[PDB]
């Protein structure tokens, strides 16, 4: 609902969305190969599932 | 230290780490195989990106 939307927010005004009550499923969306870009800090991106 | 023994101007390229592997090590084992790491779902069959 959020990231399939067409506006995108100024960086100076970014838009900030709050996520919880819910379950998240981050190996899917690594899986998929649409994204150019992908790095984390603090975690590696397999083990977030 | 070691910092007028190994340093050098440039750095040390001979010098590796393994920062992936598919599974934990075992105490006293090594391991020189240098297969590509199949970070994401997709198979790779040894070509790297």
């Amino acid at each position: 609902e959020v990231f399939n939307a067409t506006r995108f927010a100024s960086v100076y005004a970014w838009n900030r969305k709050r996520i919880s009550n819910c379950v998240a499923d981050y190996s899917v969306l690594y899986n998929s190969a649409s994204f150019s870009t992908f790095k984390c800090y603090g975690v590696s991106p397999t083990k977030l599932n | 230290n070691s910092n007028n023994l190994d340093s050098k101007v440039g750095g040390n390229y001979n010098y590796l780490y393994r920062l992936f592997r598919k599974s934990n090590l075992k105490p006293f084992e090594r391991d020189i195989s240098t297969e590509i790491y199949q970070a994401g779902s997709t198979p790779c069959n040894g070509v790297e990106g």
